[PDB]
């Protein structure tokens, strides 16, 4: 017997106890999210542990396959999914005290607080205060001691924590055969082994910054007409050369604009398009919200969703009688099980998510027949795409009007398709230069490109290279404004949201150019497209068995991440702020500052 | 005309066996009257091989077997001549001269606990496969590798038996199946297995 | 006295062939029957009422032949007195009926490495069918004594089903036949 024959049996007892090990840590894990009570805490910590547990035991049983004497790609694609040692590689001593650090990261997060300078009693949190605070407030003082005093309370007590949290990733890190964190983290996208379709761990560095010269033409543009239309609502505090302060951006940390769209807003005579008091005139529920869905997923040739779904599932709140977390997650319990936990509420925005969801659940079904080590997206970037390129099409008038919520009779021009452009572009456009500053960041001070003695320093200026963001109040480097945001203090990635943001708009227009539409890109429904759909469901049944740079080509055609779909979408809003800006300054300058 | 074949006993019984522990029933001197088993719902998996289902009532076999067992909805497809898997491979092989037909229908109401019915088991691990109509019931180790582990398990060592779950949220493929195989023979003996004049 | 050739490579060496559910009848007449060409395929040539050796002999009448496709195993199923599924439900030869049933194995034609389901036979019908008779119907069966309207299940069966025709089986290799029905009871 070989070895490559005892691990594709080793890997048939895994894929036989692992599924129904995480039947139940998924189930415990729904009847916790379902009901919060006390006798759902102890289940889910028991099933989770369990899980757990018998991860790291045949993780520890999969270390006897040298990896190097098995030839099919498979079992190899298996093996280094459940391989990984993470920090089992490292001392006791320093496993536990990286844990007790993120723990205390988490806690600072989730406990910190911010007190009012007038009244030490009265404390502000995150969830209910700052930010709401700081998107509804429009005083240049007001929204300044809310940014200086949430990088003071909660921003200074994280650096301590994050100096020895770097240095504990890398000796994680270099003790697995890496170089630093950030190759960890870019291991993701490593298919080295496959022959005419490999991608190392470094080629992602100058693919995303390929990619990023094209965008800021549009980018530009965009800053341009926002802080020229911010220079109206805050007088003598913006300057038409220089950058924009941070807490003017309409959330706490810049990230998405969203909240700039009261302010920055092309076309204030009419208001923009919203089927709400069309919904809750013809008695629409949640059920019929997501039988709409469903009618519209089943018109490409994708299956009926499962009885379990319409039977298990929690799709209304049942009010103050279950405590539940209305938060919304697709959930795949495997073996079959597709459910979705959402407080469904009669709301466009929820509609739109019912179709963002169905995409998850039908990326679910779709690879059923696979192993367990390979019951994921083929990288972190295709899962959420294929939930947004549902929610793009579901937000067309045409579909609106196809699905009887909008009347025939209605003027479509162009003063209502820019204002749904530039609505996009203030969430999709506003948070790739922040992404990608933040992830070259990340990646820089993880490979040893700076020191422990120029982080802030070159932060802020990195900021107004790229994001054009100045800050208000000089910092020093005692602050950590990166530990001010989730996604950094408690150890996720960051470069899905940048490649995922090119992936859903590469998916939008093969899926457009395959459904036969002459129209522009923001207006293409492939409702009634069915030979889309069996294209899109060659990309959908793979998974991560085979690669994604074949999984591109079997949908999009190229091999590589492409920025162009991503500029033909916003084109005639580009052509739009061609026109706009005749009298303003494209760019910014660094050296301004507005302290 | 009195003398009904004892098919509510392969049909309703109380509880089914394993596949790999299959019970074999011989049915002799009777008539068998195969309307009578239209009373189940859902029940479209009725694919009889050989002979056609509509002169299934006209020709006089010899002693007629049934095999009953428990499988998941995914692997009812295998038993059919001419199949690969785990079933059709390690637990229950149909000869490619098979006449007879295969009868299943959905369990989930009667074969599901809240949580967990590990009484039905499949063996996973085999050397060899299966011949037509063998029922190997051995609970020796498997030898994965090429190293004694002397009855006992651990590394390249496995249980060739592996558990089901059977709870009833297993969607639609997922969930058990009770399946009934009914073989016709006709070998030279006195013809006694036929319907009602 | 020889004019022209009859038409058999039409008949033989033609693109494709028909079902066994489905057979086409084409008629020749009006040429001369030359029997000497038909020697060229590589194994069924049993002719009854006139011996293969003076097939070249006698003067006939309009010849009808048909063409399908059936397998190894009903070269002994379609005989004048048989009794079956294929000689009851889709082709029936009558019990005086005068000429040849040519058969051999092709192996290269209708046996696909992924399937070849373009070839149906029936299962299921009410009667036995009469000689010389042709049933494309397409209606569903009923098995049994309930109306399904149209739809199936149990007791409702599609009487229409393929073959499989692999060029792996033993038997069960497709076979191209051409059977040839003369009515009166030739070159020089
Ligand atoms: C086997 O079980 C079935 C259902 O599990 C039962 O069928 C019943 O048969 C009686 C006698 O004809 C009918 O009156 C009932 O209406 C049937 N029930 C159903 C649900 O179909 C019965 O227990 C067994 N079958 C027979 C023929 O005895
Ligand atoms: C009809 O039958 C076959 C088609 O399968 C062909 O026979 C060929 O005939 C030519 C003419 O003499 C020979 O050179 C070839 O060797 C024959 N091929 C085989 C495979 O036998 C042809 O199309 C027709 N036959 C005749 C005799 O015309
Ligand atoms: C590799 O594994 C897959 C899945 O088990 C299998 O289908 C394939 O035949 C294997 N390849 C080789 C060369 O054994
Ligand atoms: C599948 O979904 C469509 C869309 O609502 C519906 O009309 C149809 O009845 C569904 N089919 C099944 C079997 O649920
Ligand atoms: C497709 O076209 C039909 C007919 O115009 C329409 O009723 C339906 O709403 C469209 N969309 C879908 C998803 O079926
Ligand atoms: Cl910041
Ligand atoms: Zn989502």
């Amino acid at each position: 017997s070989t070895i490559e024959e005892q691990a594709k049996t080793f890997l048939d007892k895994f894929n036989h106890e692992a599924e129904d090990l995480f039947y139940q840590s998924s189930l415990a894990s729904w009847n916790y999210n379902t009901n919060i009570t006390e006798e759902n805490v102890q289940n889910m910590n028991n099933a989770g542990d369990k899980w757990s547990a018998f991860l790291k035991e045949q993780s520890t049983l999969a270390q006897m396959y040298p990896l190097q004497e098995i030839q099919n790609l498979t079992v190899k694609l298996q093996l280094q999914a459940l391989q990984q040692n993470g920090s089992s590689v490292l001392s006791e001593d320093k496993s536990k005290r990286l844990n007790t650090i993120l723990n205390t990261m988490s806690t600072i997060y989730s406990t910190g607080k911010v007190c009012n300078p007038d009244n030490p009693q009265e404390c502000l949190l995150l969830e209910p205060g700052l930010n709401e605070i700081m998107a509804n407030s429009l005083d240049y003082n007001e929204r300044l001691w809310a940014w200086e005093s949430w990088r003071s309370e909660v921003g200074k007590q994280l650096r301590p924590l994050y100096e020895e949290y770097v240095v504990l990733k890398n000796e994680m890190a270099r003790a697995n055969h890496y170089e630093d964190y950030g190759d960890y983290w870019r291991g993701d996208y490593e298919v080295n082994g496959v022959d005419g379709y490999d991608y190392s761990r470094g080629q992602l560095i100058e693919d995303v910054e390929h990619t990023f010269e094209e965008i800021k033409p549009l980018y530009e543009h965009l800053h341009a007409y926002v802080r020229a239309k911010l220079m109206n609502a805050y007088p003598s505090y913006i300057s038409p050369i220089g950058c924009l302060p941070a807490h003017l951006l309409g959330d706490m940390w810049g990230r998405f604009w969203t909240n700039l769209y009261s302010l920055t807003v092309p076309f204030g005579q009419k208001p923009n398009i919203d089927v709400t008091d069309a919904m809750v005139d013809q008695a629409w529920d949640a059920q019929r919200i997501f039988k709409e869905a469903e009618k519209f997923f089943v018109s490409v040739g994708l299956p009926n969703m499962t009885q379990g779904f319409w039977e298990n599932s929690m799709l209304t709140d049942p009010g103050n009688v279950q405590k539940a977390v209305c938060h919304p997650t697709a959930w795949d319990l495997g073996k079959g099980d597709f459910r979705i936990l959402m407080c469904t509420k009669v709301t466009m925005d929820d509609f739109l998510t019912a179709h963002h969801e169905m995409g998850h659940i039908q990326y679910d079904m779709a690879y059923a027949a696979q192993p367990f080590l390979l019951r994921n997206g083929a990288n972190e970037g295709f899962h959420e795409a294929v939930g947004e390129i549902m929610s793009l099409s579901a937000a067309t008038p045409k579909h609106l009007k196809s699905i009887g919520l909008l009347s025939p009779d209605f003027q479509e021009d162009n003063e209502t398709e820019i204002n749904f452009l530039l609505k996009q572009a203030l969430t999709i456009v506003g948070t790739l230069p922040f992404t990608y500053m933040l992830e070259k960041w990340r990646w820089m001070v993880f490979k040893g490109e700076i020191p422990k003695d120029q982080w802030m320093k070159k932060w802020w200026e990195m900021k107004r290279e790229i994001v054009g963001v100045v800050e208000p109040v000089p910092h020093d480097e005692t602050y950590c404004d990166p530990a001010s945001l989730f996604h950094v203090s408690n150890d996720y990635s960051f470069i899905r949201y940048y490649t995922r943001t090119l992936y859903q708009f590469q998916f939008q227009e093969a899926l457009c150019q395959a459904a036969k539409h002459e129209g522009p890109l923001h207006k293409c429904d492939i409702s009634n497209s069915t030979e889309a759909g069996q294209k899109l469901f060659n990309m959908l049944r793979l998974g991560k068995s085979e690669p994604w740079t074949l999984a591109l080509e079997n949908v999009v055609g190229a091999k590589n991440m492409n920025v162009r779909p991503l500029l033909n979408y916003f084109e005639p809003l580009f052509t739009w702020l061609k026109d706009q800006n005749k009298n303003s300054f494209v760019g910014w300058s660094t050296d301004w500052s507005p302290y | 005309i009195t003398n009904l074949c004892p098919f509510d006993e392969v049909f309703n019984a109380t509880r089914f066996a394993s596949v790999y522990a299959w019970n074999r029933k011989r049915i002799s001197n009777c008539v068998a009257d195969y309307s009578v088993l239209y009373n189940l719902a859902p029940f479209f998996t009725f694919k009889c091989y050989g002979v056609s289902p509509t002169k299934l009532n006209d020709l006089c076999f010899t002693n007629v077997y049934a095999d009953s067992f428990v499988i998941r909805g995914d692997e009812v497809r295998q038993i059919a001549p001419g199949q690969t898997g785990n079933i059709a491979d390690y637990n229950y092989k149909l000869p490619d001269d098979f006449t007879g037909c295969v009868i299943a229908w959905n369990s989930n109401k009667l074969d599901s606990k809240v949580s967990g019915n590990y009484n039905y088991l499949y063996r996973l691990f085999r050397k060899s496969n299966l011949k037509p109509f063998e029922r190997d019931i051995s609970t020796e180790i498997y030898q994965a590798g090429n190293k004694p582990c002397n009855g006992v398990a651990g590394f390249n060592c496995y249980f060739p038996l592996r558990s089901y779950s059977f709870r009833p949220t297993y969607g639609v493929g997922h969930q058990p199946y009770r399946v009934v195989v009914l073989s016709f023979e006709l070998l030279h003996a006195p013809a006694t297995v036929c319907g009602p004049k």
